[PDB]
């Protein structure tokens, strides 16, 4: 029996998929059914070998419901199980979470040298507040300056400049130092200005911390106290730090600048020195994902590593503590030398004097080439931050220098005195033209050892075409002296009889007819004679991903090459406009700068975008990741209901209601439900209400954006949420205010559950009602007397005062005898029994309701439906306030019960974002029907297992028209049945995508078949040739080309039209990840894919829906599971991570939401005119988590592609 | 024709603990005084 | 059935029940003499469409109980249709 349960696993996780990711014990089972006799029977005569059959029912992942059937050889069922739920020894934690997906987040080659954004500007607010406090001290600010640094000097010099370390004149220094901002006609009314601008916000934190110190400084006038402690340890230090727009831009900035540089930097061993309460350390790890393998939390005192550790506890894996005394040789504090690629200097270097001798030490344990991340003053204002900077105890240490404490050094000084230290000056800095930022601007500089070159031979190939002659001069003319070779076409070359073995070629061919369009004329045997010669090799491409797929093509083919020959150095640039140079000569230099200890990533292929540089990193797209975990466990997301659809969704078990995002991801059938109307709700019923035979419908009231105007609108919706799609059947448009707030809906709601019930059952002359809702009641009164029919109202607390557990002969003595149907909406369940014993002194036959039969929390018209209702409404409003029972959709969620279903309960769905941004229980992307039922689905190539898995999952979600195309289809009518059952018919084409008339004949047999237009296309066909390109011949070239190439030209082409009547709703090109990381004797297979995708991202570019996924190794179905090689593709487990055949389907659906959403946001004005705006629609997976252990096995972990996906070790 | 039993196996890991629930259920029994089954479904058609 | 007619069996899975049972019916009656099918009328239920009206054989059929002309010509109507599905005397005692 224990391996019958078995058998539900298997079915759920195929063998090395590592679908079952935890330990799932049985926990509960529906049924289980045994017949003794025949288990007698063959247990007794030796034929204990019996067969099995199971279905996995419910795989989502919280927990295995199986269905088991167990059955002799004479096909007698031994024994059965019914939902035998499977459910985790422990909870699914995030540690069992499945990373899979992954995208292209594409960021600048380099840091920006301008951190300007207008986001992060001095707002208008901020910019009034600074030259307000100006204003107080402007108009003498030149008298005021000696004496503002006189002042500035109280925690060295300050208290004997004038005797001021004595009791007068500390007490007379204070304010005359408080003066020289007040002086100007203001003084002490100022005290009481500053608290007035303190009333309005980006004034409170600077101003009012000025004003704190001010009041306080006298002890620490003569140099006696803390300059900050006597601020109650703080007052708003922090908040001056983090929320004033001047303290604050600095550290936006700084976010920008380390993401951008652990975007091309990964793995980066960072060390953050001064960070204190970490301010600065909380903004740059705010960053979504950045490839620190290890982030050293460093400051002079280890007072602040408590907090830290309390504030960063999710990243102290990759987080570890040590003190360091920059002032101090780091080698005597224990760290060790040149051991980190990015240090970060958090408002410290002006805490020492030694600032040259401090920036020498962060040379000294940063790595060749690493980025000194400067949290720093610079270009003093003195009307700005003067008498509050100069407070600090160790600040001023630094005034040897002969400026105020360390001085305010320019980004000009910065630069001198940075590069006297050995870095490589300042090549990126903040933006402080205006004001706000000097006192925080911040920079980053590149520790200068084995710097960038910026001697074997250089050959070029290529030159023919206009811009390539171009780019072949300037490439001449900005070559530095080195051997050269240069070649007219690849052709060329092949006829070439002299070429260096350690070449560095920088291939132009692809800017002149590609390689993989003419691979006929010897062109592969030309590749591969360069492949010979090569060792260093660049190439160029011009906006393949977007304009020329066969630019892609060889893309991929360098991609596996760089796989196949780790010692060929490789580096490909897409240009989006080759016209917008100077790159390629730093990038072939690059080539040879083979620096393996040094920071510099290896920049294994570029993208030049918008005339700046780019690189791609994969990181794990969490999005996708927690939509598919979400079917697993309780994924909690940040969303904002007010502007995405949010359902309160109840539990499985319904024990509990919880918000789920109810994102329909762009379904397009709208016309079978004609103009289906968007409602904002404002407020909603919990409970489902049933309708007149037609179903159950929560009530939703709510403003529906008619041309802008937030029209009042009450409708019956199926996906009872913040946001709804509903039929305009179901809605009353009306916006009378007595349907008021709140209140309007209670009452549209009980009476939408009164209208219900008179008419099902109205056939009766009299009827009951056990314990209605309050409200209830009266509407229902209405109702009978409108309809004619005499209800009785019964009551547990005119009204029938009933009791629960009340006798039945006490039920016979008042419960009226013509009564023909009962009506429970007792919401509290006791009453179960005072119902049974109506039943037994009712009319026999009396028709029975329960609460269950008019209100429920799963769901799965005549127009004067509702106005009856609103009439019967208008009668009853009085009967109660608008407000009788409004609660938030967050209370409702952590206090309602489903077991107690509170009736006439309505629910306030937040409207503000920050009301209404709320933790929302994810939904999983193939929780609803994503497909319509007027369309056909093509699966190209699509018909083993895998394709025979997708077509099922289709039509399980709405896909009620499926074409199966391959060369050789051999698939089972049986299947086909199967899936028919399942709502949706399935056919095979028997379709060659290879030849355009096979695809022709295909397209036509679907009109004599009379299927539907096809609205979708999943190309995934396949051929394989695992051998090394060198060793690859021509034939095999074609093989897995022409299926692939040739079969997503033919389908463009036949779909190239985005003003067709029907314009496909997916376009979805099935790829490896090699086609993202290469494999060892897969080019052809790498560019191929490497075609589909920037067919697909060019499609997506020309307005026609398109997406690709990049696929890992299929273990549960496919080439994988078919070929029988789970054992091969396991032994490089940590080189291709697993692709479930579900989580194959999840991969899938979700790229079909990236092409929807793209095409919609097309439809927004998005360009998607370069790569950079399509890093969606290459859903990267496949990708397990690199552990460094095992660094030697994988062959691609060198590859910074993959930065952000490498597991930290220290 | 019929027995509904409620069964509870109840389990105790250690003779100083307390005994506590295991397995619980309900057993629908059809009995006499000394097919029953549906048929096996049809094997699935293409099974890896 | 739990023996044209569904051959159903009583003890089926209700995800078989989904399987083959039709999507479309709105109301259940569950005319078994045999009480033992109780529990597949009770999966029926949670496959068949929400809020399908359910009627049992204790609905229509009773032993204790304590009109339009039309009727009963309807009756025998249909009943004149059906008179050669058996013998007149199926089961008399
Ligand atoms: N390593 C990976 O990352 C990986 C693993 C699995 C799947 N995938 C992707 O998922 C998709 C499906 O792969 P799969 O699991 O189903 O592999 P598969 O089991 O080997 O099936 C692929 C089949 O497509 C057939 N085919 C159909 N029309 C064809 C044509 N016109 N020319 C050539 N072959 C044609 C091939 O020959 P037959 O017609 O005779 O069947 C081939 O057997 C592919 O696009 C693939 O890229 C990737």
């Amino acid at each position: 029996l224990d391996v019958a349960f078995q058998t539900v696993i298997g079915a759920y996780s195929s063998p090395g998929d590592r679908r079952l990711r935890c330990l799932y014990v049985p926990t509960h089972v529906d049924r289980i059914t045994l017949v003794p006799s025949l288990c007698l029977a063959t247990a007794e005569s030796g034929c204990e070998k019996v067969a099995f059959n199971t279905i996995n029912t419910y795989d989502k992942g919280d927990y295995l419901s199986g269905d088991i059937v167990v059955f002799d050889a004479e096909q007698t069922t031994l024994f059965q199980v019914e939902n035998i739920t499977f459910k985790p020894f422990s909870p699914p934690d995030a540690s069992t979470d499945h990373a899979m997906f992954a995208r292209w987040s594409w960021g600048p080659l380099t840091p920006d040298s301008l951190l300007d954004n207008p986001e992060y500007w001095a707002t208008a607010q901020d910019k009034e507040a600074i030259p307000i406090i100006e204003r107080i001290v402007y108009f003498y600010i030149r008298s005021f300056l000696s004496q503002l640094t006189l002042e500035e000097r109280q925690q060295a010099a300050f208290h004997l400049q004038k005797q001021i370390e004595w009791l007068e004149q500390v007490l007379a220094s204070a304010k005359e130092g408080r003066h020289l901002w007040y002086d100007p006609g203001w003084e002490n009314d100022t005290e009481a200005q500053i608290e007035h601008l303190c009333t309005a916000n980006s004034y409170h934190p600077h101003v009012r911390l000025v004003q704190r110190v001010g009041q306080h400084l006298l002890p620490t006038v003569r140099s006696n106290g803390n300059p900050f402690d006597l601020l109650d340890h703080d007052g708003l230090l922090t908040e001056f730090y983090t929320n004033t727009l001047s303290f604050g831009p600095a550290l936006h900035y700084a976010r920008e600048l380390v993401a951008q540089i652990a975007h091309r930097y990964q793995s980066m061993d960072i060390l953050e020195i001064g960070a204190g309460t970490g301010g600065a350390t909380k903004y740059v790890l705010a960053t979504p994902q950045l490839g620190f393998n290890s982030y050293t939390y460093t400051d002079i005192s280890t007072g602040f590593f408590e907090q830290a550790r309390e504030q960063f506890a999710p990243f102290e894996d990759r987080m570890v503590f040590e003190p360091l005394d920059i002032r101090r040789s780091p080698a005597e504090q224990g760290f060790e030398p040149h051991a980190y690629d990015l240090i970060i200097a958090s408002n410290v270097l002006h805490a020492t004097p030694d600032l040259e001798k401090t920036m020498a030490h962060a040379r000294s344990l940063l790595k060749p080439g690493g980025q000194m991340v400067i949290l720093e003053i610079t270009h003093k204002e003195h009307t700005r931050l003067g008498f509050i900077f100069g407070l600090f105890a160790d600040w001023w240490a630094g005034v040897d220098d002969g400026r105020c404490t360390e001085p305010f050094v320019s980004f000009d000084r910065w630069d001198a005195i940075l590069k006297r230290v050995g870095f490589s000056g300042v090549d990126s800095r903040t933006t402080d033209r205006d004001a706000n930022l000097f006192p925080t601007s911040v920079f980053s500089t590149h520790a200068i050892d084995a710097t960038v070159e910026y001697y074997p031979p250089l050959v070029v190939v290529g030159g023919q075409t206009p811009q390539s002659q171009r780019l072949l001069n300037d490439i001449k003319a900005i070559m530095p002296p080195r051997p050269l070779q240069t070649y007219k076409r690849l052709v060329d070359l092949l006829d070439a009889e002299e070429l260096p073995m350690k070449s560095t070629f920088v291939m132009l061919t692809e800017l002149d007819e590609e390689l993989f369009a003419g691979l006929t004329e010897e062109t592969f045997e030309a590749t591969k004679l360069l492949l010979t010669y090569a060792s260093n090799t660049v190439w160029l491409t011009e906006n393949a991903w977007v304009q020329h797929p066969h630019q892609a093509s060889t893309i991929g083919m360098l991609r596996s090459i760089r796989r196949e020959h780790p010692d060929l150095g490789v580096h490909v640039l897409d240009v989006d406009a080759v016209e917008t140079v100077e790159q390629v000569l730093r990038l072939e230099e690059h080539t040879d700068e083979l620096a393996s200890s040094t920071t510099w990533t290896q920049e294994p292929e570029v993208s030049w975008c918008k005339g700046r540089p780019w690189i791609p990193r994969l990181k794990r797209d969490l999005a996708r990741n927690n939509r598919m975990n979400s079917s697993r466990r309780p994924i909690y997301e940040m969303i904002d209901s007010s502007r995405a659809p949010v359902a309160l969704q109840t539990a499985r078990d319904s024990s509990s209601y919880f918000l789920e995002s109810a994102e329909t991801w762009f379904v397009p059938e709208s016309v079978q439900q004609m103009e289906t109307k968007t409602i904002y709700v404002h407020f909603s019923c919990p409970h489902a209400l049933r309708v007149q035979a037609l179903g159950f419908f929560y009530l939703v009231q709510g403003h529906v954006q008619e041309g802008n105007r937030e029209v009042p609108v009450v409708a019956l919706a199926e996906r009872n949420a913040s946001i709804v799609h509903v039929r305009p059947d179901y809605i009353y448009t009306e916006a009378d205010n007595n349907l008021s707030e709140g209140g309007g809906s209670l009452m549209v709601t009980v009476l939408a559950a009164a209208v219900l019930a008179e008419t099902v059952i109205s056939v009766t002359d009299s009827i009951l009602v056990l314990n209605p809702p309050s409200i209830c009641g009266q509407m229902l009164l209405h109702a009978g007397e409108e309809i004619g029919l005499q209800v009785h109202l019964a009551t547990t607390s005119s009204w029938l005062t009933l009791h629960a557990r009340d006798t039945d002969w006490h039920l016979r003595r008042v419960l009226p005898r013509g009564v023909q149907a009962l009506v429970d909406l007792s919401a509290d369940q006791s009453c179960e029994g005072l119902t049974q014993r109506m039943m037994k002194v009712l009319m026999p036959g009396c028709a029975h309701y329960r609460a269950a039969d008019l209100f429920t929390d799963t769901v799965s018209l005549p127009a004067a439906y509702w106005e009856h209702v609103v009439s019967l409404a208008r009668q009853g409003l009085p009967s109660v306030s608008e407000g009788w029972e409004v609660m938030p959709c967050t209370q409702f969620a952590a206090h309602a019960d489903k077991t107690r279903p509170d009736l006439s309960t309505v629910i306030s769905w937040p409207r503000e974002s920050d009301e209404a941004t709320l933790p929302t229980r994810v939904r999983s992307i193939d929780a609803e029907t994503l497909f319509a039922a007027d369309k056909t689905y093509l699966l190209v190539g699509l018909t083993g297992d895998l394709g025979r898995s997708l077509g099922r999952w289709m039509v399980q979600h709405g896909a009620c028209h499926i074409v199966l195309t391959s060369r050789n289809p051999q698939v089972n009518p049986k299947w086909l049945a199967h899936v028919e059952e399942l709502g949706g018919r399935v056919t095979v084409l028997s379709m060659d995508v290879t030849s355009q008339n096979s695809v022709e004949a295909g397209l036509a047999k679907l009109k004599d078949l009379h299927l539907p237009p096809v609205g979708g296309i999943a190309f995934g066909p396949l051929v394989l040739q695992d051998v090394m390109l060198n060793n690859m011949e021509l034939p095999m070239m074609e093989m897995v080309l022409n299926p692939k190439v040739e079969g997503v030209r033919i389908l463009h082409e036949k779909f190239s039209d985005p003003t067709s009547s029907n314009p496909l709703d997916f376009f979805v090109m099935f790829s490896s990840i090699v086609a993202v990381m290469g494999n060892p004797g897969q080019a052809n297979y790498s560019a191929a894919n490497c075609y589909l995708q920037a067919l697909a991202q060019q499609r997506v570019a020309s307005g026609l829906a398109a997406s690709t996924i990049d696929i890992g190794a299929v273990y549960g179905v496919g080439f994988v599971t078919r070929a029988e090689l789970e054992e091969d593709f396991n032994a490089i487990r940590f080189m291709f991570d697993s692709v479930e055949e579900h989580e194959l389907h999840t991969l899938f659906a979700e790229a079909v939401v990236a092409g929807r959403r793209a095409v919609h946001q097309q439809e927004q004005q998005r360009k998607f005119a370069t790569v950079l705006d399509m890093a969606d629609l290459e859903l990267t997976t496949g990708i397990p988590p690199l552990d460094p252990a095992l660094k030697d096995r994988i062959t691609f972990f060198d590859d910074p592609r993959i930065g952000n996906l490498k597991i930290p070790e220290y | 024709g019929s027995m509904t039993i409620s069964f509870k196996i109840d389990s105790c890991l250690s003779k100083e603990g307390n005994l506590s629930l295991s397995a619980k259920g309900q057993l629908a029994l059809t009995i006499e005084d000394v097919h029953h089954l549906p048929p096996p479904e049809e094997e699935h058609p293409h099974m890896n």
